[PDB]
């Protein structure tokens, strides 16, 4: 909805605090923690999942932050 | 059947995250900004010469 | 300084996606889910026969 | 805020219909949709990025549309 799409990138950055720096600066690293210690299934099949897509350490990694990050 | 949504009011401030608040229940004043400004001091003596 | 943060009602309706809605006005009257009856019917006339 | 975890993958759903599906069900992709027609070069680089990693095609396109779907 309108509490999505949260003007971050946008530019327009300055010395001042904004309206929502160490409030809105971790709420995706707090929620994406909350949900994975709350669904760990899928965080283990798609543990797998990154270990069966992706020759190399580092892509396999990359495969599972990704796909770790994409679901809410 | 049809029915409203409701206040979007405290969505809309987290759809602010990352604007730089200002001012306008008096005027527009900013507090916010910067401007590149060249400072031109020929005739500044010093008074105590 | 401090500041409220508005009205999370419009907010939360849309956090309340995915989420069968009930009636909680006088009485908690559900009209969702299922429940399983075994059916024993031993006991019927035909009404014609 | 709370706006977010939007109450999706929880079980629950019988044949009635929720509070918001066909309105929910498609919000997704088109705030992706015109955040990619507002924010093209991030999907430039993260073209250039997904090739160079990822040494089959599956997890080029793979890790395009995740890097895609990562970035609000």
């Amino acid at each position: 909805s309108v509490a999505l799409v949260p003007h971050v990138g946008m530019g327009l950055e300055t010395r001042t605090e904004t309206w929502m720096s160490s409030e809105g600066a971790w709420k995706h690293a707090q929620r994406i923690e909350t949900w994975i210690l709350r669904h760990p299934g899928f965080t283990i099949m798609a543990a797998i999942l990154a270990y069966t897509i992706g020759t190399t350490h580092f892509q396999r990694a990359l495969i599972f932050i990704l796909l770790t990050a994409v679901a809410p | 059947d049809v029915v409203v949504l409701g206040s979007q009011e405290g969505a809309m401030h987290t759809a602010l995250t990352g604007a730089t608040e200002i001012q306008m229940s008096s005027g527009n004043l900013l507090f916010t900004g910067h401007l590149k400004c060249r400072l031109r001091m020929d005739k500044l003596q010093l008074k105590g010469m």
